RNA sequence: GAGCUACCUAAAAACAAUUUUAUGAAUCAACUCGUCUAUGUGGCAAAAUAGUGAGAAGAUUUUUAGGUAGAGGUGAAAAGCCU
RNA sequence: UCUCCAGGCAUACGCGUAUAACAACUCGGAUAACCAUUGUUAGUUAAUCAGAAUAGGCAAUAAUCACACUAUAAAUCACCUAUAACUUCUCUGUUAACCCAACACCGGAAUGCCUAAAGGAAAGAUCCAAAAAGAUAAAAGGAACUCGGCAAACAAGAACC
C-alpha cells in the first residue's frame, strides 16, 4: 500500500487491515486541552484569519494561487503558530520536525 | 479578396516538403534527384 | 585539431591527447569598449 | 500688475523641454495617488526591456557593477557600535546538522549532482526554524514575526540614461532598467520598523565605483516582462517590513569550484554581489510599500539585515535604503548614497563524522543569535 | 503541387462593458465578414480606399504541424474550390 | 524651441547584414538634403532567456475564483516494486527601419502588456481658372427629383404584402 493507493471500500477496509475499533470523535482528553482559556493563545481569531489570507492570496505574486502552493504553506503556517507556544511552555523546545519522511512495516 | 501572397514561408514546411530526406523517400522521388545531376543544377533540392 | 579524427570514448578511456595542434589564433583590437580585463580574439570555428 | 503666463514649456510641443513637462504630468498623478497599491501600478503598468540583475551570479566583479546599479558603498565590517542558552542554542543546532545527515531517510535523489545542495539546503532550513524558536523566549519580536521559505522578493527601478545605438529609435533618449527577481531560501518579516545602523545622510570617504563600460560586458541581457515590486507578501499584509536573509550559495559557485576556474578572488565576491542585491530589493520594495519613491526620497532609513553562506560558511550583511532617488533626474544633487556593511566567510563547522560534529566554532552560532535577537526600539 | 484554397486529425490560443437570463438570446468594441453608394480603373490595390452595413460564448475566430492529388481530391452543390 | 497627428514596446513564424561608424557621390531612393545606395572596417559575449538508463505493477470521481450550484457536449510524466550508475558547464539562437505582395506597395501578418512615458508629419515654391473629387453652410418650399427617397438629412420612428 502506497500512497496513490485509493481504498473501494475507505475506512471499513482499512479497519479490517490494522484490526482496530473505530471511534467517533477525539478522545476527551485531547478536547478538554483547548477548552482552557489558559491555552488560548493571544489575538487568535485574527492571527488565524490572517494565515488563510495569506495563504491563499498574499503570498504569490500572481492573482490566484494554485493548491500546489497553498495547502503547504497553510499547515506549515499554522504549525509555525501552535509553535509559538513555547513562551507559556517550554517543555515544547524537546521536539523537532522532519520532511518527506520514509515510513514501511510488513 | 488580393491575391499574390500564397506563399507563407515556413522552413519546417519547406524542407518536408521539398527535402533532401523527402525526395530521397520514393524512387520517383530520387528519379527528380537524379535528373537534376544530369543537367548541371547547382541545388539538386531544399 | 580541426579536420581530424577525434578517437570514440567509452568508460575507461585514455585521455585525448592532441601534440600538434590545428588551431591558431588571433588577437583584435576591440571594435566597441571592453572591460580592462577583457580580452578578444578571433578563433577556429571548431575551437571551444 | 501684468498677469503675465507662466514661463514653461509646452505640453504637446515635440521638444525636450515639452518632453520633460509631460513626464511631470505623469509624476504628478503619482504624487496624488491615494493608495500605495495604485502607486505602483502607475509606475510599473508600462514594460520596457530591461537588464535582469542576478542577485546569485558568477560574472567576475559582480559586487562592484552592482553597487553602481545601486550606490551603495560596501563597507568592510559590521555597522558601527543578553543572557543565552549556548549549551541549547548549540546543541540544537548540531541536532539539526547531525539528524539531517546521519539521521533521516528520505528517497535518496536520483540526480548524482543535487543531493550535496539538497542535503545543504535542509539543515539551512531546519536549523532556522529551530533558532527561531529557541530564540524566541528571549526576544518575543519573533514570536509576531512571519517565516517564509523559498518566497519571492522583487524589485524594478531605473538608474542612468542611455541613447539608443541603432535602429529607427537611433538618438532617441532611454532609461536603463534594472530588475531583480529574488527567491530567497529563508526570511523573517516582522510589522514593526527595526532600528537603524546609522543616522540618515551620514557621509563616508568610500565612493561607488564607476564603471566606464555598458552593463553588458559583464554577462548581462535584457528582457520585457512584468514589473513587480514585491516584498515576499501582498501590501495587504500587515507584516511588511523585514528582519533577516538567508541565503545559500549554488553548488557551482561553491568555494572548491572557483577554485579549479581560478577566480580564486571571486570566493567573497560572490557572498557580496548577493548581498547588496537581495538586501537592496528587499529593502527597496519595502519603501514602495512605505509609499516612498524615486522622486520622494525617503525620509526614514529603512534597514534590514542577510546572512548568506555556501553549506559550511557563513557571512552577515548589514544594509541600509538611504535614498530611492537614483534617476538622472532624481540624483542630478543628491548627496546621500546607501551603505552597506559586510563580514568574511566563517566556517560554522568544519566536517561531520559519526555523530560528532567537528570543528564548531561558537563564534558563528553567536553572530547568527546577535541578528535574530536585534529588535524594534 | 493542399505554405493559396475545400475538408479533416492532433496540439493550442482570443472574446471588454452592459441587459437578459442560463441562451447557435440582446446592445456594441477588439475581431470575423463583405449589403449598399461613391471614388479608383496601367489604380495604393492583377479586387483597394472612404463611408455605410452583418455577426461578435458560438455550426465562433485565429495560430502551429500533419493528411486527402487530377480516370483523382474536397464540397452546409456555386459544376464551388485544389498556388 | 514651436505647430499638429495618434497603435506603440517586446515575442513567435519569417528575412539574412538591410544593423553601426567612416569614406565616396557612378548606380539605388521614383526629386533634394541625407542615406536605406557603393566600398572599407566593425558587430550579436548566458548553467538563469531560448533550443537539442532498464523491467514490472496500477489509476471510477473535469473545468469554470470550486465552496454553494446545478448541468451536458462528459472534458490534463506522477506514485509505487526491483536493477544499474555515484559530484557536471559543452554546443547552438541573440544585430536592423526586417516578413508575404515584381516596388521604401493606402493591402496581408499571431500572442503579451500598455494607450502616450511610446511613435510620428497631411503642405518642394507658387497660385485661385474651367472641369472633376471631398467637407461644411442654406431664403421660401419639402420628394414637386428619380426606374426607385439612390445619395443625403436638425430624420434614424409605424404599420403591410
Ligand atoms: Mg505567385
Ligand atoms: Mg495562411
Ligand atoms: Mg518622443
Ligand atoms: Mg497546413
Ligand atoms: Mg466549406
Ligand atoms: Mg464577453
Ligand atoms: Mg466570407
Ligand atoms: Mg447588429
Ligand atoms: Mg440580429
Ligand atoms: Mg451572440
Ligand atoms: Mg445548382
Ligand atoms: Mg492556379
Ligand atoms: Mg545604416
Ligand atoms: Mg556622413
Ligand atoms: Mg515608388
Ligand atoms: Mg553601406
Ligand atoms: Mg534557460
Ligand atoms: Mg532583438
Ligand atoms: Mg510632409
Ligand atoms: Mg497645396
Ligand atoms: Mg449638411
Ligand atoms: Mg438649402
Ligand atoms: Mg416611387
Ligand atoms: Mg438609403
Amino acid at each position: 500500500f502506497h500512497q496513490r493507493c485509493r481504498l473501494l471500500e475507505g475506512m471499513k477496509q482499512a479497519l479490517w487491515l490494522t484490526k482496530t475499533k473505530l471511534i467517533e470523535g477525539l478522545p476527551k482528553k485531547v478536547l478538554s486541552l483547548v477548552d482552557d482559556p489558559a491555552n488560548h493563545i493571544e489575538n487568535q481569531e485574527q492571527r488565524v484569519l490572517d494565515i488563510i489570507s495569506h495563504a491563499r492570496l498574499w503570498h504569490s505574486t500572481e492573482d490566484i494561487p494554485k493548491r500546489e502552493t497553498y495547502c503547504p504553506l497553510i499547515v506549515d503556517s499554522l504549525i509555525q503558530l501552535c509553535k509559538s507556544q513555547i513562551l507559556k511552555h517550554p517543555s515544547l523546545a524537546r521536539r523537532t520536525s522532519a520532511q518527506n519522511c520514509t515510513l514501511a512495516t510488513t | 479578396r488580393a491575391r499574390g501572397n500564397e506563399y507563407q514561408p515556413s522552413n519546417i514546411k519547406r524542407k518536408h516538403k521539398h527535402g533532401w530526406v523527402r525526395r530521397l523517400s520514393t524512387p520517383a522521388g530520387v528519379q527528380v534527384i537524379l535528373r537534376r545531376m544530369l543537367k548541371g543544377r547547382k541545388s539538386l533540392s531544399h | 585539431a580541426r579536420n581530424v579524427l577525434y578517437p570514440l570514448y567509452q568508460l575507461g578511456g585514455p585521455q585525448l591527447r592532441v601534440f600538434r595542434t590545428n588551431f591558431f589564433i588571433q588577437l583584435v583590437r576591440p571594435g566597441t569598449a571592453q572591460p580592462e580585463d577583457t580580452v578578444q580574439f578571433r578563433i577556429p570555428m571548431e575551437m571551444t | 500688475v501684468a498677469r503675465y503666463p507662466p514661463i514653461v514649456a509646452s505640453m504637446t510641443a515635440d521638444s525636450k523641454a515639452a518632453r520633460q513637462r509631460r513626464v511631470q504630468r505623469w509624476q504628478a498623478t503619482v504624487h496624488a495617488a491615494p493608495s500605495v497599491d495604485e502607486k505602483i501600478r502607475i509606475l510599473t503598468k508600462m514594460q520596457f526591456k530591461k537588464y535582469v540583475v542576478h542577485p546569485q551570479i558568477s560574472a567576475l566583479n559582480a559586487d562592484r557593477w552592482y553597487q553602481s546599479f545601486t550606490k551603495t558603498v560596501f563597507v568592510s565590517g559590521l555597522p558601527p557600535a543578553p543572557s543565552l542558552d549556548l549549551a541549547a542554542l548549540r546543541a540544537a543546532v548540531c541536532d539539526c546538522i547531525l539528524q539531517e545527515q546521519v539521521y533521516v531517510r528520505r528517497r535518496r535523489p536520483r540526480s548524482l549532482f543535487d543531493r550535496r545542495q539538497a542535503l545543504a539546503s535542509s539543515i539551512l532550513d531546519q536549523v532556522v526554524r529551530t533558532l527561531v524558536n529557541l530564540l524566541a523566549p528571549l526576544n518575543p519580536v519573533l514570536s509576531t514575526a512571519a517565516l517564509d521559505c523559498k518566497r519571492s522578493v522583487d524589485f524594478y527601478w531605473l538608474r542612468g540614461e542611455e541613447r539608443i545605438p541603432a535602429g529607427h529609435r537611433k538618438g532617441h533618449i532611454d532609461a536603463l532598467r534594472y530588475q531583480i527577481n529574488d527567491k530567497p531560501h529563508n526570511q523573517i518579516r516582522i510589522s514593526k520598523q527595526l532600528p537603524e545602523f546609522v543616522p540618515l545622510d551620514y557621509s563616508i570617504p568610500t565612493e561607488i565605483p564607476v564603471m566606464k563600460c555598458k552593463p553588458d560586458k559583464l554577462p548581462l541581457f535584457r528582457r520585457q516582462y512584468e514589473n513587480s515590486i514585491f516584498t515576499g507578501s501582498k501590501t495587504a499584509d500587515p507584516c511588511c517590513y523585514g528582519h533577516t536573509q538567508f541565503h545559500l550559495i549554488p553548488d557551482r559557485l561553491k568555494r572548491e569550484r572557483l577554485i579549479r576556474q581560478n577566480q580564486a578572488e571571486q570566493v567573497e565576491a560572490v557572498f557580496r554581489a548577493n548581498a547588496i542585491a537581495s538586501l537592496f530589493a528587499w529593502t527597496g520594495a519595502q519603501a514602495m510599500y512605505q509609499g516612498f519613491w524615486s522622486e520622494a526620497d525617503v525620509t526614514r532609513p529603512f534597514v534590514s539585515q542577510a546572512v548568506i553562506t555556501d553549506g559550511k560558511y557563513f557571512s552577515f550583511f548589514c544594509y541600509q535604503l538611504n535614498t530611492l532617488a537614483l534617476t538622472v533626474q532624481a540624483d542630478q544633487n543628491n548627496p546621500r548614497k546607501n551603505l552597506c556593511w559586510g563580514s568574511q566567510s566563517q566556517p560554522l563547522y568544519e566536517t561531520v563524522e559519526d555523530n560528532d560534529v567537528k570543528g564548531f566554532d561558537d563564534g558563528t552560532l553567536l553572530q547568527i543569535v546577535h541578528f535574530l535577537l536585534n529588535k524594534p526600539r
